[PDB]
């Protein structure tokens, strides 16, 4: 889904005339593009099937780690150590130091392209921004209890798809396999 | 190929060997066991211990 | 179901006359087409049993398989690996890396032409653009609540006739086959 059909469709949710390239100087269409950056940053931060990586990180010479410019957030792997970004760096909460001395194992989040998201989480974007603007613009009207209504069927489509893809079973779990062991012999 | 000799002779009646069967179809030349007449209940009763094996 | 009758129905719908060529140069029937493509677009990513098969893609020289350019959606179909798109070119979630070493089996969901669909879907598509542009061009009238219901009662044939086609059954799980297996001798 490009950004231009994305913006034009605010643009007619709002009233206005539809344009034809992103980098037109009409001033609504700045705004437009911060606000759907921001609610795609905030969207994506728990998590999806399409998003989340393992990734292990290693210590410079003095003994900081670094993080990847793209995530958007940080968890642990490792025991019950608890891991948070400060200063650009990785902060060790449960030991209150910033020098490491090992490799570490973490969850990361990453942030994507517009283009790269399935249709499904595009418009729950595209109507979640509409109605940010909408109402800060023009008032809480009765109009917006339509957009509230698509973002509802888009969110309950992204939820299915997430739950279908990630392929979740009571065959996974350990006592499983301890019991497929001792039906052998 | 070798043969070990050790050749004998019994009467039918003495013979030490004793082939026995359960069910016997006329035609055939091996007979049928007990169980095989109650193979669906079974196959029906193994798919249910699974399934209560995996709510447990 | 030619476009020009759905243009005709949207155009009749929104007050305006109707008209003869969708090459017309009235600014309305570019809006009203634009809709029309995004709700088709969107409606069939899911998938139903008509738009709905099974394929296998080989890798390039370097590694790196392509996805065909009419799909909406993939999917994954060995064990539990997990597939996405990304670049234009399919990722590894399960293993962090783009290049891969054999073929693979995937779902695919693709787009159709306006023409080709059912009837059903197609009475379905042109009233949720008909209502999408009514509430967005002249606000939320009264006369929504007869396309909303036009709306739901085009998407119960819809789902009936999926669910005919389907020819769901319980004999088609295994254990019944080893039943009747069982059952011989």
């Amino acid at each position: 889904m490009e950004l231009l059909d994305a913006v034009n469709t605010c643009l007619t949710a709002l009233g206005e005339a539809r344009v034809t390239s992103t980098d037109t100087r009409h001033p609504s269409v700045a705004l437009i593009l911060q606000t759907l950056a921001t609610k795609q940053k905030l969207l994506l931060e728990r998590g999806w099937w399409f998003n989340t990586q393992d990734e292990e990180m290693f210590p410079d010479l003095l003994g900081r780690i670094p993080y990847p410019a793209a995530s958007i957030s940080v968890e642990s792997l490792d025991g019950y150590n608890i891991y948070s970004k400060r200063n650009n760096f990785l902060f060790n909460n449960t030991c209150n130091t910033m020098y490491f001395t090992g490799p570490v194992c973490i969850r990361v989040t990453y942030n994507l392209d517009f283009e790269d998201l399935p249709e499904s989480v595009a418009t729950v974007i595209t109507y979640r921004a509409a109605r940010a603007v909408y109402v800060g613009d023009l008032g809480n009207d009765a109009s917006v209890q339509d957009l509230v209504l698509n973002e509802q069927q888009a969110m309950l489509l992204v939820e299915e798809q997430h739950m279908r893809n990630k392929k979740h079973s009571t065959r996974r779990r350990r006592p499983w396999g301890k019991y497929q062991n001792a039906l052998s012999g | 190929g070798l043969m070990l000799d050790n050749l004998e002779v019994y009467p039918e009646a003495i013979c030490p060997f004793i082939p026995a069967v359960w069910n016997l179809v006329t035609g055939e030349t091996y007979g049928r066991g007990l169980v095989e007449d109650y193979a669906g209940d079974l196959a029906k009763l193994s798919a249910l211990s699974e399934a209560l094996a995996l709510y447990e």
